[PDB]
RNA sequence: AAUG
RNA sequence: AGUAGUAACAAGAG
RNA sequence: ACCUCUGCUUCUGCU
């Protein structure tokens, strides 16, 4: 959807200085530490095996209720649901050459954004934040 | 003090108490105090939950294959928290932060037991310092002084048997001069232990550079001298 | 063969654990040519780690 | 349907390691019952020093109890389940 | 700038130097960790190559 | 692990790496080691055949 | 500014 | 033969 | 046995 509802601009040729920075690859629903996100996934999918309750259940109660509403009556096996929930909660942060934009909606199109000698003006779909603005 | 525990409790209670100590990284052969405390705790939790039963209509009786209480204390930590998560998620009662010792299917409440030696109301309020109104309470002591919870349903047959067992345990501890071992604390650190055997010590001795006879000479030469220049 | 050739000027002995023939080049003699030598000096390594 | 897996290399059927086939399929059955009882075992690593039979027997006993306390079993099939668990 | 390669790197090192390194690095550690970190150079200084 | 069980070496049941490495370096002091290996036993089948 |  | 290159294949096993 | 298995499945010892 962020690809489809996007618009493209001019392409310019000229020098580009890329700086290798540690950026977030894909945008997230909510950025959590991996053990806290594992506790969230165990509360969403396998609630009778979550073990000792943390304090993360009270912070993330609306996310758990929403994600239990959305995955209501599906027949997809829970290992795939856990893989996709871990895909949309746990961050992937890697070192990439970045010139210009480093938000995750631009890092997911960094291959077609700019190169070493060209730049492409691009604006993704969705809605941009306020801290990034 | 271990033949006391060997003759006074069944093998199941002793094995469960030893595994309970081993889960918290302790040693049962070197601490009979904590082993005795967990054996007394499990014996109380099993005598209370001995023969209370709900029938197909759900009426309790003390004399079926569905008991009134489910024992959480005694099982391994992952299994006991599985039982607590399941019983909290099924009946709708909110999951407590800590691990209760029994579950009552009639009141449908988590019943936590404590064991003290002084004022039962004192240990009652010591538990209420950290619990709140999330569990029930069954506090007992060795001198016929109990303190049950304000929404309790404990009868007086098991209340006779529990205090009779506690007083008989106290009398047999004092008869063989063993209460003095339980007054004092058997405190030692269960630090990480790693003993080098015979072959690996010989291999480490012969695996030193040229100029050293054993390994401790090389180790103290590394630690002591200053090789500057 | 190449491992024992580059360290044959060290201390040879027979192990009293397994029985095999062991060679010790560490704190052996200093080299005299540009052959690959495995005679590492212990004080030089300890001075490097201390720096 | 394009996430298939290739077949196992069957060169071991002629060597001296054919018992390691059976020795694998004795393991797998046990694990394929364990993830039946503990569904989170594929996502979470199971922790514990107790046996693999004790954990499964306790999980099956609690499942049968919370089945009979919700009407999802009979009064007779509950007796069959608890008799089998009394054997185990 | 020297563009360099190291010849005979695996044959000319020593487990007896790595033992001294694991005794120098773990100076201020407990004794059990110093006995743990000084077993891999011991098993590597007495290794036996199977030929093939 | 299944061969260490036959020698009263049980650092794998406790679940940590440190008791397992303790049993590893204590198996070097064991005078004998028992393990599971595989031999072969031959068998005659009569038929209508040659040789 | 980060999130190992 | 040939591929190949410090040692193999040019079918192996029952 | 013009029968069967195999195509990355490792050979210390049964040899
Ligand atoms: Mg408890
Ligand atoms: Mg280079």
């Amino acid at each position: 959807m962020r690809l489809d509802n996007a618009t493209w601009g001019r392409i310019t040729f000229g020098p580009v200085e890329r700086v290798r920075k540690r950026v977030l690859l894909n945008p997230l629903t909510k950025e959590m530490p991996p053990d806290e996100a594992s506790n969230v996934i165990m509360e969403i999918l396998f609630p009778k095996e979550a073990g000792i309750p943390r304090e993360s259940t009270w912070i993330h109660r609306e996310l758990i209720k929403e994600k239990r509403e959305k995955l209501k009556g599906t027949m997809i096996t829970p290992i795939v649901l856990a893989y996709m929930l871990e895909r949309e909660l746990v961050a992937r942060r890697r070192f990439l050459p970045v010139a210009g934009a480093t938000s995750a909606e631009f890092i997911e199109m960094l291959h077609c954004l700019q190169g070493e000698n060209w730049r492409q003006i691009y604006h993704p779909g969705g809605n941009k934040l306020t801290e990034s603005r | 003090m271990d033949t006391f525990i060997t003759r006074n409790f069944q093998t199941t209670i002793i094995q469960k108490a030893k595994n309970t100590m081993a889960e918290f990284s302790e040693d049962p052969e070197l601490q009979p105090a904590m082993l005795f405390n967990i054996c007394v705790h499990l014996e109380v939790c099993y005598v209370i939950s001995d023969m209370n039963f709900l029938d197909e209509e759900g009426k309790a009786y003390t004399a079926n294959l569905r008991p009134q209480y489910e024992v959480i204390e005694g099982m391994p930590r992952t299994i006991a928290w599985m039982v607590q998560r399941s019983l909290a998620q099924e009946h709708g009662i909110e999951t407590p932060k800590y691990l209760a010792d029994l579950f009552d299917y009639k009141t449908k409440r988590f019943i936590e037991v404590g064991i003290t030696k002084g004022l039962a109301d004192d240990y009652f309020w010591k538990k209420k310092e950290k619990l709140g109104n999330s569990m029930e309470l069954m506090i007992f002591s060795y001198n016929q002084d109990y303190s049950l919870s304000n929404e309790s349903s404990l009868d007086e047959e098991g209340k006779g048997r529990v205090l009779s067992r506690l007083t008989e345990l106290q009398a047999e501890l004092s008869l063989k001069n063993l209460w003095q071992v339980l007054i004092g604390e058997e405190d030692v650190e269960k630090g990480i232990d790693f003993k080098l055997g015979q072959t690996i010590s010989r291999l480490r001795d012969i695996s030193v550079p040229a100029g050293f006879s054993n390994f401790e000479g090389m180790r103290s030469y590394i630690d002591n001298i200053d090789p500057k220049g | 063969i190449r491992t024992h050739e580059y360290s044959n000027k060290g201390k040879q002995y027979i192990s009293d654990v397994t029985g095999c023939t062991m060679v010790d080049p560490t704190n052996g003699p200093l080299p005299e040519d540009n052959e690959p030598s495995a005679y590492a000096q212990l004080d030089c390594v300890l001075e490097a780690l201390d720096r | 349907t394009h996430s298939w897996r290739t077949k196992r290399n069957r060169s071991i059927l002629n060597t001296d390691q054919r018992n390691m086939i059976l020795e694998e399929q004795c393991y797998a059955k046990c694990c394929n019952l364990f993830e039946a009882c503990f569904n989170s075992a594929s996502y979470r690593k199971p922790v514990g020093q107790h046996s693999m039979l004790e954990a499964m027997a306790h999980r099956l006993r609690m499942d049968a109890r919370l089945d009979y306390e919700s009407g999802r079993m009979s009064k007779d099939d509950f007796e069959k389940a608890m008799a089998h668990l009394g054997e185990i | 700038t020297v563009t360099g390669d190291n010849t005979k790197w695996n044959e000319c090192l020593n487990p007896r130097i790595f033992l001294a390194m694991t005794e120098r690095i773990t100076r201020d550690s407990p004794i059990w960790f110093r006995d743990f970190c000084s077993i891999a150079p011991v098993l590597f200084s007495n290794k036996i190559a199977r030929l093939g | 692990i299944t061969s260490f069980r036959l020698n009263d070496l049980n650092g794998a049941d406790k679940g940590g790496l440190i008791p397992f490495c303790q049993d590893i370096i204590d198996s070097l002091d064991r005078p004998e080691m028992t393990f599971f290996s595989v031999k072969n036993i031959k068998k005659k089948l009569p038929a209508k055949n040659r040789k």
